[PDB]
């Protein structure tokens, strides 16, 4: 037989060892979308060994994850269940439904802004964005396409995918820290629709194990370069809505990020300015506040 | 042909009449498949060219800096098979001395024998430290892949099992590609990559502890072309040293075999050369018309034991062996 | 009593990003800051903690951010196959293979034994 | 006070008790680290790797050997 | 630290030695936080005065 439907076997048996073995092996000669679609067919049906052996072979998942593609990993439901399909109704009801409903990118936009809440503006309810929708239904391809993946992973209840998914790719703490705000916003969402104790137990551990991750690479980042780690922690995120690590976490009311000897510090810095008369302070301040000379006698950070 | 190619594909001088042409394809490799994605750059050099600007383009034009060791990866052509925990502690040991020393590594490059247990090491370490492959274009399989200038050219790890030509490995970090003319046909490359060897070590390193930029050569079996090496290797002014590790067959087995009874070099027993006389004739099936001469040979090699250190496993990395035969052969 | 560490650390960044987004004067005196804020808006318009980086620091940030992810994961590797529990199940594993193995090797060393006392029979 | 003046004489006789009583105590940590469990278990495992390698190797040899006294049992 | 604790175990008076080095250490600790240095300086400070403790 074809090699496309020996590996469509390989995914119904989900033995990724006979595939390892056999399927791709030397001389196979692959169709044209034979791996874009085996890719599809992989991520709906949540094979998360058989997505990496396909990223392994080589699938180049950027020219993969396109506009239509990502849009029909979201409308699936050949795999676990979700509720997804609770949160886009409350959005759509909030913001103004059949059960033929194509949810859009532009939907799971306002369901991130939702569940993030605050000022998270994203990236699918921008303008821009929306006029790539408005026209279309390399520029219906994603530049950081790990990102909208593990935001699938993460929104769709799969979570080995966006274990795997927040493994490969960039921004990954800010991905974590994205992903244990959402996962907490889903189980509160569950909680207050009273539900199953299961999906909200299931997703307060999801955002915990998530958060654990980013407070253990901020334990690594720490341990290896401090510098580093600060600038870690605040650069300006153009991915996660113009925010750093620190917004996002606090966000997410995640208290043993900020507990860290890294953020205390820099916190700490922030806290007193260019000021380094700052062993003892509090009544010095107060002596510099009531006294205008007191300024003078207290040393002063350089630029 | 006498090259090895076919009949209607055409298009050094003794029966292949070459002419000495511009060089055209350098580039990137982009290596797809095989698990992670590596990016390594190639260079098609000629086998008869100056090493100072090969060492040039080294220096300037790939930003590497000047090394602190060459551990050499010579061994024998053929696959072959070993122990897995000999492998994962010749592994640990090679990775652990790259590290330390920041060493360049020249492994042979194309993906059968040492070169695969070579690759091996670097799935264990799977995280600078240089690879630079000296390997022969003629062998290359996919030759028309690796055409362009400046080119990221896709490379893929397809390896037909009954073609001639071997694929690379897809984790060496450089290539270099010697190119004399001639497809499929070996001895391309141990004449540059002997000169390229000499021409870095009268480099005076950085730090000049020892006799400028030292070289440690490792052999893991071998033919006789082994012993011819380490006896190139031995003779050498400066006399780089030879670190061989046994427990694998072949020529480094009857080299340690004969280390460990040697004594002041030619202070053999008359059973026991007879015995490592009639192994080289049976075990390694060579030719008894030869195997004196091979002795000879071997005894060229063992009058000068003070260079050549042995490994026994039975923890106790390879990297022992490799730092205590820097340490000796430094002066 | 358990918590209360983490929600001090917690609600001083809340106090900190305030404190820096408010004006320079006191409440009484805020009205000169706000005049101050308004010259400078108007003369720039009708005439903290957000370290914006450049492209290539930010791509050193993410080779390190990289090489963070690696060895986080081979340090968990490494404590999961250093644990009590795995190294048990490893050796039993092997102690089984072990025994079958070394009575595979003791048959055939009752049959070369008999092969052994047939040679020494016929020489 | 408690403060007793001590002579040199009897000071050496304390450096010497006090030298015995801190090898006594880093050799009773050895001790100790070296019938712990964990250290034990540790141990246990890379003890059952060689010695696995070793039987392997046995094996190899010995069917080497079982095909050499056939042999050489039927060229007899 | 452990060229301190190596230290410790080679000399003499190292009752007395083992005593300063804890006073030591856990006035460091003081002294750092005093300064409100990284809060890792100081609990490594008071461990290392546990640890000779």
């Amino acid at each position: 037989a074809s090699a496309p439907d020996q590996l469509s076997l390989a995914l119904a048996w989900n033995r990724v060892d006979i595939a390892r073995s056999q399927i791709f092996i030397y001389g196979q000669q692959w169709p044209v979308g034979s791996l874009e679609q085996a890719m599809l067919d992989a991520l709906v049906l949540d094979r998360v060994d058989f997505v990496k052996l396909l990223i392994e072979n080589g699938v180049s998942m950027h020219r993969f994850l396109t506009i239509s593609r990502l849009e029909e990993l979201y409308n699936t439901r050949h795999g676990p269940s979700n509720t997804l399909y609770h949160l886009v109704r409350d959005v759509k009801k909030r913001e103004y439904l059949p059960p033929d409903y194509r949810i859009s990118l532009i939907d799971i936009g306002l369901v991130i802004e939702y569940l993030m809440g605050g000022a998270y503006r994203c990236n699918y309810t921008r303008k821009r964005f929306r006029t790539l929708y408005h026209n279309l239904f390399e520029i219906n391809h994603f530049p950081f396409p790990f990102h909208e993946l593990m935001v699938w992973a993460v929104l769709m209840k799969r979570q080995k995918m966006a274990l795997f998914f927040w493994q490969h790719g960039e921004e990954a703490m800010a991905k974590a820290l994205v992903a244990c705000k959402l996962c907490k916003a889903m189980a509160h969402e569950a909680s207050e629709n009273d539900m199953v104790d299961d999906i909200s137990q299931e997703l307060n551990h999801n955002s915990r194990d998530f958060g654990q991750l980013a407070v253990e690479l901020l334990d690594q980042s720490y341990k290896q370069d401090e510098q580093l780690a600060m600038k870690l922690l605040t650069y300006e995120l153009k991915n996660w809505s113009n925010a750093t690590c620190l917004q996002l976490a606090v966000a997410a009311k995640h208290r043993d990020f900020i507990a860290h000897t890294c953020s205390q510090m820099l916190l700490t810095d922030m806290w007193m300015g260019r000021l380094r008369m700052r062993k003892n302070s509090g009544l010095k301040v107060i002596l510099g506040i009531l006294l205008p000379p007191s300024i003078l006698s207290l040393e002063f950070k350089n630029k | 042909c006498c090259c090895g190619r076919l009949i209607g594909q055409h298009v050094w001088s003794i029966s292949k009449h070459t002419q000495l042409s511009p060089t055209d394809a350098f580039g990137t490799i982009e290596f797809q498949g095989g698990g992670h994605s590596n990016k390594a750059m190639y260079v098609r050099v000629s086998f008869d060219t100056k090493p100072d600007l090969l060492l040039h383009l080294m220096t300037k034009e790939w930003q590497l800096e000047l090394p602190k060791l060459l551990i050499s990866v010579h061994g024998g052509l053929q696959n072959f098979e070993l122990q897995p925990k000999l492998k994962q502690v010749f592994g640990k040991g090679l990775i652990k001395a790259a590290m330390t020393t920041g060493a360049w590594i020249f492994t042979g490059g194309v993906n059968t024998g040492v070169i695969r247990h070579v690759g091996d090491a670097l799935k264990d370490h799977a995280s600078k430290i240089c690879t630079i492959g000296i390997a022969p274009w003629g062998i290359v399989e996919n030759q028309e892949d690796l055409i362009g200038r400046d080119v990221v050219r896709p490379y893929q790890t397809m390896s037909n099992p009954m073609s001639k030509l071997t694929v690379l490995n897809s984790m060496h970090s450089h290539f270099i590609l010697a190119d004399n003319g001639t497809t499929g046909k070996y001895g391309a490359e141990v004449k540059l990559r002997r000169q390229l060897e000499k021409h870095i070590s009268l480099q005076k390193i950085n730090t000049r502890i020892g006799q400028g930029v030292p070289v440690v050569a490792l052999i893991v079996e071998g033919g006789p072309n082994v012993i011819s090496i380490v006896l190139e290797y031995l003779r050498d002014t400066p006399p780089v040293p030879v670190v061989v590790c046994d427990g694998s067959g072949r020529a480094s087995d009857i080299l340690a075999f004969g280390h460990k009874y040697s004594e002041e070099g030619g202070l053999i027993n008359e059973s026991l050369r007879d015995q490592l006389l009639v192994t080289i004739q049976k075990t390694f099936t060579y030719t008894r018309t030869q195997a004196q001469h091979l002795f000879i040979i071997l005894m060229e090699c063992m009058k000068k034991k003070e260079l050549i250190t042995v490994f026994r496993m039975g923890h106790q990395d390879i990297d022992l062996a490799i730092l205590t035969a820097l340490l000796k052969g430094a002066n | 009593k358990s918590i209360s560490n983490q929600v001090w650390k917690f609600q001083r960044y809340q106090l900190i990003m305030t404190f820096h987004e408010r004006p320079v004067l006191p409440p009484p005196l805020i009205i000169f800051s706000h005049m101050t804020m308004i010259f400078q808006h108007l003369c720039c318009r009708w005439r903290g903690l957000k370290l914006f980086i450049t492209d290539d620091e930010l791509k050193k940030v993410h080779d390190f951010e990289e090489q963070c992810i690696e060895e986080y994961f081979r340090e968990k590797d490494d404590r999961f196959n250093s644990s009590n529990d795995e190294r048990i199940r490893v050796t039993s594993e092997r102690v089984e293979n072990m025994s079958m193995r070394l009575e595979e090797v003791n048959e055939r060393e009752h049959s070369m034994k008999a092969s052994l006392q047939t040679v020494d029979i016929r020489l």
